[PDB]
């Protein structure tokens, strides 16, 4: 409707190449009354 | 031609009317995009 959710999760691993084996449940972190239309995103990366 | 501004004259002497009156609009609208400011939700003392 225009209100913008982020939820996320944070955990600890020791893997190589490829995503872990198992489950979790992502906790609502942050919701906004933004507005605006979304249509593409990039990440923001450090050099 | 004349430069477009000029000076409001503002002394403590000056009668009701021409004294200096400091202003604001509270300006704003209504329904285009999800709500934000709002007036405070009164709350009341909590009972079981
Ligand atoms: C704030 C804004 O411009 N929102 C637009 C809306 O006006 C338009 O109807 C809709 C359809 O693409 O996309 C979004």
């Amino acid at each position: 409707d225009g209100y913008f959710k982020i939820y996320s999760k944070h955990t600890p691993i020791n893997l190589v190449r490829d995503l872990p084996q198992g489950f979790s449940a992502l906790e609502p972190l942050v919701d906004l009354p933004i507005g605006i239309n979304i249509t593409r995103f990039q990440t923001l990366l450090a050099l | 031609c004349y430069f477009p501004l000029q000076s409001y004259g503002f002394q403590p002497t000056y009668g009701v009317g021409y004294q200096p009156y400091r202003v604001v609009v509270l300006s704003f609208e209504l329904l285009h995009a999800p709500a934000t400011v709002c007036g405070p939700k009164k709350s009341t003392n909590l009972v079981k």
